[PDB]
RNA sequence: GCCGC
């Protein structure tokens, strides 16, 4: 009953600019599909970006290197814009080492196994002195969105040495997207529309692959709508009461008074517990004396009590 | 103790009783509560363990904090507390950040704006204090101001603009004469893009009336309206008439309709209606896309001609003065009058051009409707600005001088859309400096006056039910020459009559003695020709150490009569001293 | 505290504080200067016959009260004559139209009545006086950002404010640039101007990240690349909030004027996440913390790495001398300087004797008073500037 | 005080000697002068000149009795207005009955 | 959740007495020796007492008679 | 867009410089975008120099006489590479650009002369009904941040005299509940909140500990007392020749 | 980690009467609530197959403005009534019905002739309370299935005004969706806090309960993308 | 004192 769009006439203006076309569309579906695809593509598209940089002789971002024109902060800012592609890995390490005179670019980054630099003219530093050397190690990770360098705390689980410089990660290859709806050339049908999506990336991701990823994300999200339906903690407690090494005389009394766990012991006040048969003033103090050794004063107030 | 402070921002998603509390500002005010809940649940036995665990801020600590904030109200106040509405109790909502999110509808009561203000947060840590914060100082409790009786929580600015732009009519637009089965169809037509918000159509509308004794009756008919008004009709509660929607709603109809909803239905339908009004106003104001440009300030074409004529006239009177038949004072006064007349004519021409600028054709010939100019829309709707500011923006800036109180002879003939010369700007700096210096130096006088009033009236409390005195004072509408300032309705509403009210027909009793006048009684009195009503006052209560609940009329904050134990002297002092910061001395 | 008709070319009628001190604190105009006796002056152009001359006279408040002073924005022809017969003038604290021959002086320029702060507001004549006052007073509270950005719509006073302030580094005998670096510029002065003997070069040591009075950051970065000829007075490095020698204390933001779902209600501002990502409006703040070892009767105060009753985790970020390593990131209540205060005990009771036997010779008698980071303060350790007295042993660092 | 006059006259008029009752002429005072004449010396000493108010109170040997809002705030009790109105009503009946 | 306390106010109309009534009911239901007479929906004792007042089964007089009954029982 | 502001703040505050600067920044960034686009396509130096010369000669008889004829080709290349992000034009204080010059500057860069374009809602995809004024405005960042303005306290240190909490941040002080706030509380009728403010939270030395112990236990009971400040005042007045006492 | 997106769990449906429902789905990753809700609303409100009355024929006067013979209710109100009646026709593209009545009493939709294929969900719906006092009305309507909402701006059917007078140009409301509105709220899961909660408030005229309509709209929208998700599928 | 409301 409903016509289906098909990806036809995929065209690439430049390394970054590109166009994608879907020829057959119904009366109102063009704008819905265009806006959904634009939101999905701008929001969540995977990519790889620089995570941290480790330069040879520097210690912090607010320092300077003798022989280079820029500060380390501007070096990190330049490295933040590096565009790479990695196949089969998510934690590649890109080593760089160059000495001499003039600017250094991404071209002189050491050729890794499967690592592609889409733009090999990206200037990241300037060397001014003849006998000056630079050497860094760049870690590139694959991600989905914007992750600040301060929010990640799990990286502090293992101690990090003094000299590792953390940069922010963007992970999004897509920078600009527009779409238009035009009248289709199909005359046998009454009135059909066509969709043309124009996107500007950093050259990391293919247009067709991006469209497929966005459509798969949308379909996986929509899968849920097609079927709606739906219409005492501290280990010191909950231990056996025969762990306090009490007297024989109190051992019989606790059984009669239905005290079997450490926890139920601590919920009894002095006034009423003394009324229990044959406790004894001096023997009761020994129960308090032993429970004091564990730090649990007599008379605590808990909320719930499971059988175990 | 248990006090915090940070910068406030705006939260449009909030309810009238909710505020946004940062979770770092929390977990510090509620520390002992978290300790108690940790020790009670068994997570930590000793106080040291709970203290250390809160120090380490684990996840279960956040869970327990969320559990313990559940129904504990918190109260926010702003530093210059001028009246009792400057401190109110809300229900905190945990947000991530460092700024407090304040509901926009309470900003007018707080006199708060989001350009760098701060508030203070206090925790009412007692059952009695919690009940007092919930049942007395909640933001939903105080909706009418306790100084005049008008609503204090009223939509403003962007909400007013959204309501105004929503309920307008255009001569020709998408859809004309369409018949719609209900408001839902109008909303569907607008959302689908098949019609316009300002298109004129006919829609079946069902009304409700409270005419029966405590009973609601129905009424349906075909009414002539627009699409936007039909869409708005889905928000108003049942029991209200449709005449309150079929207007433009320029910040003065919306307050009146809120007041009618309060006086007819109650308190909770009123708060629900206010929240829904704010939501729909913000939504449609964002949808409109209203913006201000440099072409919105249109300058009248005849302004240059009027300027030239005025210049010729002052040249003529200067020549006449040079002839020697006029002294300095007479020519000075005549020049001032002529320039004032020229300014008035220029302003009138500019306003005439700005009012009905839009000339849009119709199905037959062409007509002239109210302009859709954005600046005129924001002025007429009352959202922001007035006529004088528009005259300064587009017409003549006018005559001004305050070096010592005199007036410069030559005026400023250039507005702000055009440039101002060096001399004209230097002249306007006089008024700017005087105004700012006056503003900075009257607050001390206002504070001293408020202190004296509060102290002289601190020990006054309603301590009796009815004194029983026959005394009173004479109430007549305030007249002054050929103008009227206060009708009897405003001066007698919510007052207890000391003597029986007689109609011009003799021996006819309308309302008995010792009765409370309200909207129905005031309307019945206005139907007849009553002119003077004898009402008792507090200066004739004759009771010792207090004031009777009958000699003092109904409290303005709540419709009912005032109850015993209400400190009225402090309320009166704050009501009198809250202005004065805006009194020009 | 009221503006006077004599405040025309001497003090600014716009720039002034708001609440307490309005009218009591003022700012000098751009061209105003102080007479020999101590009175304010302002320049004017002499007018002879009907042509304005180029010679400039400085008039005080008393002298200018007699003459007729024309307006800056009055049109003139090629030869200097007034293009219209009747021109606006100030005669004695007033404003009126005079003949083309009755004038005596003319204003030098249109900025004569505004200070430096108010000169940087484009379209000042289109703003209300008090709101422009607030804008001028708020322009001085800006915080320099990470990267400078010139204003697209400026005034032309940015160069003067940047050069005259002294934050930049300006060449004084500029020749050609020889060696460039993030912290130094060495310029080979040309032969045309040169002090005889010993040849000569110019060495500029830029000031890197340095704490300011308001705990902001002060940093200088070069503008010349290499071998680039420079002249005298050219800018070599631009200090805080300066781009290529132009005052740049803000950033160019793309703006839409529209209501958006109540998130810009009242005076609030709605900001995209892309502004956050590009690190615009990100500023560096620097803090200074100091500790002093001061002598006591019971003994001297020592700075040592080993702190009694302190775990090994706390000493991880301390060197062999007890001073943090440069670049370490400290948060919360970490220890910066390990300092120990001595305690007094000359009576060796048996319990203290066995305490000394079981543990170290001190047995932790010496109390610890170490410089710890205040709570809520975090950042990277930049510099350590240990100072020592004469005679005392030199610290390892 | 007017209230003392009205109370005293009513007691005198209730008894046989009704002619004992004294006529009075009401006075008008400013908000600054009617505040310093209050019968509670704890108030009117927290508002304006305190050396003069305390000096006159010390000589006369008067008492406060804490009958208003400001006195209870200083000594940290419940104000006799609002929710605390009921509590202050109970305390007065016990004093009357002993 | 009692957002507005209008009905509870009208049940015992002073806007000042119901604060005391709810305070004493909350003391009974929190300190001990009492249980709610309305279904507990994970709400605090204050709003539970407010809901009990609104439902028409809590007021000062019945509180006093229950207190007298418990006093006479012991 | 990067920033969204309210049109409601323009007319009442009377800032037309806002709108004029917005339009002028839009024109300047349009010229900068033209230069950047023409540099992107590796266009020859002649056409770029022609465009820059045309842009630098605009206005109605301005006094600037910048010419590219005497400019070296490398100098032209560097200057053009410096105008990719925008053309930094300048307007003096009391004389500068007018509406006509701004409009022709807009027309040079292929932008609408009205200064308003069609915006689409990024959430709904629908177009806003009216055109919206878009441009570039120079925004600063003031020195008032919430990292220095956020504070909270539950218990801390108190002064030896009057035993009340300290004041201000960096001492962990509490907010001051001044006289007007107490007037407002009295006008509300909140007597228990006021009493807990005056005694338990500030000066009742035993009351503070008792109320904290009750809160930890979960009692929510007050047990008030006598503020230390009244005792200090009594000792002060008694230190003169005047006797004041609390009779029974 | 990557490529894994949050999925809603514990969907809550609040059934109101028999045609009004409110559906809450949570959690949703930030910015997905708006996308899903807007796509669903657009599909449901602009393009949904359905059937509605598009033609009327009243014996006698045939003009758009009529004296109505005095039937206590104007013919425009008659058109407004017959517009809103919901019909579920089974297996027939177009069918024509007729209603005749007499004897003082309201004339409901049930008084129309009953056909096996048609299923009037609102037969108690009163078209008119008969002629004032006693008289007869005879009228024949026609129904057909279409898509979305098609206003009667023009007929462009048959020739001249024969089809208009035979239909009177009643607006066609094919899609059985009276009103749909969605609201996006903030929801949190564990440490994360920037997650969206989608609340869909939907009403339907009849012949369809709301959740089935939501399911149908989701089905068509998701099946539209099978040109891109078929090969790129997990299973 | 300087600044913010
Ligand atoms: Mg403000
Ligand atoms: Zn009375």
């Amino acid at each position: 009953e409903f016509l289906k769009p098909r990806l036809v006439d995929i065209e690439q203006v430049s390394s970054t600019h590109a166009k994608v076309t879907l020829e057959p569309l119904e009366r109102g579906f063009g704008h819905t599909l265009g806006n959904a695809l634009r939101r999905i593509l701008l929001s969540s598209m995977p990519g790889c970006a620089v995570t941290e940089v480790e330069i040879d002789g520097v210690l912090h971002e607010y320092s300077t290197k003798e022989g280079v024109q820029e500060d380390i902060l501007e070096i990190l800012l330049n490295l933040k814009g590096l565009a790479v592609r990695v196949q089969g890995k998510d934690e590649v390490i890109l080593t760089l080492n160059k000495s001499g005179i003039g600017p250094v670019t991404a071209a002189d980054i050491t050729h890794d196994g499967d690592v592609e630099i889409v733009k090999p003219q990206h200037v990241i530093c300037h060397l001014t002195d003849e006998n000056a050397s630079i050497s860094m190690r760049i870690k590139v990770q694959r991600g989905r969105g914007y992750v600040p360098a301060s929010t990640r705390i799990h990286s502090e689980e293992d101690e990090r040495p003094i000299g590792r410089l953390l940069v922010d990660a963007c992970y999004s290859p897509v920078e600009r997207i527009a779409y238009n709806v035009e009248a289709a050339r199909v005359e046998q049908r009454t009135d059909l529309d066509k969709l043309v999506i124009e996107m500007e990336t950093n050259g990391t991701i293919d247009p067709e692959e991006a469209i497929r990823r966005a459509a798969t994300i949308l379909a996986e999200q929509l899968e849920a709508f097609v079927d709606l339906r739906d219409v005492e903690f501290d280990p010191i407690l909950l231990r056996p009461v025969d762990d306090l090494e009490l007297t024989v005389r109190s051992a019989n009394c606790l059984k009669a008074e239905a005290i079997h766990y450490i926890g139920d012991l601590v919920q009894r006040t002095e006034v009423e517990l003394l009324k229990t048969p044959n406790l004894g003033k001096k023997s009761l103090t020994e129960i308090k004396d032993v429970l004091a050794s564990r730090g649990l004063s007599l008379g605590m107030r808990l909320e719930n009590w499971p059988p175990a | 103790d248990y006090s915090g402070r940070s910068v406030i921002t705006v939260g449009p998603y909030l309810r009238l009783h909710q505020c946004g509390l940062p979770k770092k500002m929390a977990l510090e005010l509620f520390k002992p509560f978290i300790y108690g809940k940790l020790e009670l649940r068994g997570l930590a036995t000793t106080i040291k363990a709970a203290k250390k665990m809160v120090e380490r801020e684990e996840a279960v600590v956040w869970d327990i904090l969320d559990e313990v904030i559940r129904e504990h109200p918190v109260l926010l106040n702003r530093a210059p507390t001028l009246h009792r509405l400057g401190i109110q109790a809300f229900e905190p909502v945990l947000i991530e950040g460092k700024a407090i999110q304040l509901h926009p509808l309470v900003c007018a009561a707080y006199n708060a704006d989001f350009d760098g203000d701060q508030m203070a947060v206090h925790v009412p840590l007692t059952l009695e204090a919690q009940l007092e914060a919930r049942a007395l100082m909640m933001s939903t409790n105080n909706i009418l101001s306790p100084a005049n009786g008008e609503p204090i929580i009223v939509p403003s600015q962007d909400v007013v603009l959204g309501l105004y732009y929503m309920t307008r009519d255009c001569v020709n637009a998408k859809g004309e004469g369409m018949v719609l089965t209900g408001p839902k169809e109008a909303e569907r037509l607008y959302r689908s893009g098949l019609a316009s918000l300002h298109a004129r159509v006919k829609v079946r509308i069902t009304e409700y009336e409270k005419d029966a004794n405590g009973e609601l009756v129905a009424k349906t008919s075909l009414k002539d309206t627009t699409v936007g008004r039909a869409i708005l009709w889905m928000i108003v509660p049942k029991g209200l008439p449709y005449s309150i929607v079929n207007q433009a709603l320029g910040k003065k109809a919306i307050s009146k309709m809120l007041n009618t909803c309060y006086r007819i239905l109650g308190l909770k339908p009123t708060v629900i209606f206010a929240d829904q009004i704010m939501y729909t106003g913000f939504a449609y104001a964002a949808r409109s896309g209203a913006s201000v440009g440099i072409d919105d300030m249109v300058i009248p074409e005849k302004k240059h001609e009027i300027i030239s004529e005025a210049e010729a006239e002052v040249a003529e009177i200067q020549e006449q003065f040079q002839s020697g038949l006029v002294t300095a004072g007479e020519r000075y006064n005549k020049v001032i009058d002529i320039w004032a007349a020229a300014n008035d004519r220029v302003s009138k021409a500019m306003m005439d051009n700005l009012q009905t600028e839009t000339v849009i054709n119709r199905d037959g010939q062409e007509e002239k409707q109210v302009s859709f100019n954005s600046i005129y829309m924001m002025a007429d709707s009352g959202a922001r600005g007035s006529a004088a500011q528009i005259r300064q923006l587009a017409g003549m800036r006018g005559l001004m001088a305050k070096p010592d109180g005199s007036i410069i002879e030559t005026p400023i003939t250039a507005n702000f859309r055009e440039g101002l010369n060096v001399l004209q700007y230097f002249i306007s700096t006089h008024g700017a400096r005087k105004g700012l210096a006056d503003t900075a130096l009257k607050t001390a006088n206002s504070g001293y006056l408020t202190r004296r009033l509060v102290d002289v009236a601190q020990d006054l409390v309603v301590t009796e039910d009815d004194c029983g005195t026959h005394e009173g004072i004479m109430m007549t509408p305030v007249i002054e020459g050929g103008d009227v300032k206060e009708p009897l309705r405003d001066r007698v509403l919510g007052r207890v009559t000391a003597e029986d009210v007689l109609k011009p027909g003799t021996a006819d009793i309308l309302v008995p003695r010792n009765t409370l006048l309200h909207e129905q009684w005031c309307d019945l009195l206005e139907e007849n020709s009553v002119d003077a009503v004898k009402v008792r006052s507090v200066v004739s209560c004759d009771t010792d150490f207090g004031v009777c609940a009958h000699c003092y009329g109904r409290d303005l904050a709540r419709g009912h009569i005032i109850n015993k134990g209400e400190a009225i002297g402090v309320i009166a002092a704050q009501s009198i001293g809250e202005p004065g910061t805006q009194l020009t001395m | 505290r009221d503006v006077h008709p004599t405040h025309y070319g001497r003090v600014c009628p716009i720039e002034t504080p708001e609440g307490p001190n309005i009218g009591l604190i003022n700012s000098l105009s751009v061209y105003a200067q102080t007479n020999e006796y101590g009175f304010l002056e302002t320049p004017y152009r002499k007018v002879t016959d009907g042509v304005v001359t180029d010679e400039i006279h400085y008039l005080s408040a008393i002298e200018e009260g007699n003459y007729v002073i024309a307006q800056a924005n009055s049109n003139l022809d090629e030869e200097g004559h007034f293009v219209e017969d009747l021109v606006t003038c100030r005669s004695k604290g007033e404003s009126s139209l005079f003949s083309r021959d009755q004038v005596d002086y003319m204003d030098v320029s249109t900025q004569q009545v505004v200070s430096v702060g108010a000169s940087l507001i484009p379209f000042l004549e289109h703003d209300d006086a008090n709101r422009a006052l607030m804008g001028a007073n708020m322009q001085r509270q800006a915080v320099p950002t990470l990267r400078a950005d010139k204003p697209l719509v400026g005034t032309g006073m940015e160069r003067a404010v940047a050069v005259d302030s002294g934050v930049t580094a300006v060449a004084k005998r500029g020749g050609v640039v020889q060696y460039v670096d993030a912290s130094r510029i060495v310029i080979k002065v040309n032969e045309d101007e040169m002090y005889p003997g010993e040849a000569g070069i110019d060495i500029y040591n830029l000031t890197k990240y340095t704490r300011s009075n308001q705990n902001t950051c002060i940093n200088q970065m070069p503008c010349v690349s290499l071998g680039e000829p420079v002249e005298r007075g050219d800018v070599l490095a631009d200090g805080p909030s300066t781009d290529l020698g132009e005052l740049a204390l803000g950033q160019n933001m793309r703006v839409a004027f529209m209501p958006w779902n109540g998130y810009n209600f009242e005076d609030s501002i709605l900001v995209s996440e892309r502004v956050v990502q590009e690190d615009r409006f990100t500023t560096i703040h620097i803090q200074e913390l100091a500790c002093v070892s001061r002598d006591t009767k019971l003994g001297p105060e020592e700075i040592t790495a080993d702190i009694p009753n302190v775990g090994e985790a706390a000493l991880s970020k301390l060197d062999e001398s007890g001073i943090v390593y440069i670049g370490a990131e400290v948060t919360g209540g970490d220890i910066l300087v390990g300092k120990v205060t001595p305690k007094g005990e000359t009576q060796l009771t048996p319990e203290e004797k066995l305490l000394r036997a079981i543990f170290g010779e001190k047995a932790s008698d010496v109390k610890d008073s170490s410089l710890r980071v205040p709570n809520g303060v975090s950042g990277t350790v930049i510099d350590v500037q240990v100072f020592t007295r004469d005679g005392v042993e030199k610290d390892k660092r | 005080q007017v209230e003392y006059s009205r109370v005293k006259i009513a007691n005198r008029e209730l008894e046989a000697n009704g002619k004992v009752g004294a006529t009075y002429s009401r006075d008008l005072l400013g908000i600054t002068k009617a505040s310093l004449a209050t019968e509670s010396f704890i108030s009117a000493a927290s508002f304006q000149e305190t050396t003069r108010v305390l000096t006159e109170a010390a000589v006369a040997g008067k008492r406060d009795e804490l009958r208003g809002l400001k006195e209870n705030v200083i000594v940290g009790r419940l104000i006799p207005a609002g929710t605390g109105y009921a509590y202050h009503q109970d305390r007065m009946r016990r004093r009357a009955a002993g | 959740a009692r957002v507005t306390v209008q009905d509870a106010v009208e049940k015992i109309g002073n806007r000042f007495d119901l604060v005391l009534v709810a305070a004493r009911r909350a003391r009974q239901m929190q300190v001990g020796g009492k249980d709610p007479l309305v279904p507990e929906e994970n709400d605090k004792t204050t709003v539970i007492a407010l809901r009990e007042i609104e439902e028409g089964l809590i007021n000062n007089q019945i509180l006093d008679v229950r207190e007298r009954q418990e006093q006479q029982e012991q | 867009v990067d920033i969204v502001l309210n049109p409601l703040g323009v007319p009442s505050r009377m800032n037309i410089g806002q709108i004029l600067e917005t339009h002028l920044g839009m024109a300047a960034k349009g010229i900068g975008d033209k230069i950047n686009a023409m540099l992107k396509q590796q266009q020859e130096v002649a056409k770029l120099r022609e465009f820059i010369q045309r842009a630098y000669d605009l206005g109605a008889d301005v006094r600037q006489k910048v010419d590219l004829s005497t400019f070296s080709d490398e100098e032209v290349m560097r200057l053009a590479e410096n105008l990719r992000k925008g053309m930094p034009i300048a307007t003096p204080v009391f004389d500068g650009a007018k509406e006509a010059e701004i409009k022709e500057l807009l027309k040079l860069g292929d932008l609408p002369t009205s200064g308003q374009i069609r915006l689409y809602d990024g959430r709904t995809g629908e177009q806003f009904e009216r055109p919206v004024t878009v441009g570039y405005m120079y925004m600063l960042k003031l020195n008032h941040l919430v990292d220095d303005k956020m504070h909270a306290r539950s218990t801390g240190s108190y002064s030896l005299v009057t035993q009340q909490p300290l004041g201000g941040k960096a001492q962990f002080g509490g907010q001051r509940f001044g006289e007007m706030e107490v007037w407002a509380l009295e006008a509300y009728g909140a007597a228990y909140t006021l009493q807990e403010m005056l005694t338990v939270k500030s000066d009742d030395v035993n009351g503070r500990t008792k109320m904290y112990k009750n809160i930890v236990d979960g009692n929510h009971q007050m047990e008030p007392g006598m503020p230390e400040s009244f005792n200090v005042l009594l000792k002060e007045i008694r230190s003169l020749g005047i006797n004041i006492e609390l009779e029974d």
